């Protein structure tokens, strides 16, 4: 508190938080469960990636 | 339709015929480029006006 300081740890974290890459696309093949929650997301994702309307693709871009 | 003939020697038989139709494929295509200070800026996070 007794002095102000010259940064914002704040703002660093969130201008980070934006340059770390986009995660791995895990499948696994032991679960059916696990399996299809994530080809749901599999199937997501392309209509996300591919589909012009959407600002989505844009932003993967 | 056909028309019943009497002069005719043999009477004409009924008419069907088979038509196949095929359906064309056209694609089109438009490119847009867009500069990376918009797609960064995006990216980034407001805080002053």
């Amino acid at each position: 508190m007794k002095v102000q300081g010259s940064v914002d740890r704040r703002r660093l974290q969130r201008r980070i938080a934006g340059l770390l890459p986009p995660p791995a696309r895990r499948l696994n093949i032991s679960r059916g469960s696990e399996f299809t929650r994530d080809v749901r997301g599999l199937v997501e994702e392309h209509a996300q990636a591919s589909s012009l309307s959407a600002a989505a693709v844009w932003r993967a871009g | 339709p056909t028309i019943a003939h009497g002069d005719g020697r043999r009477p004409s038989k009924q008419r069907t015929f088979i038509v196949v139709k095929n359906c064309h494929k056209h694609h089109i295509s438009t490119e847009m480029e867009l500069s990376m200070l918009d797609l960064e800026i995006l990216h980034s996070i407001p805080e002053t006006p």
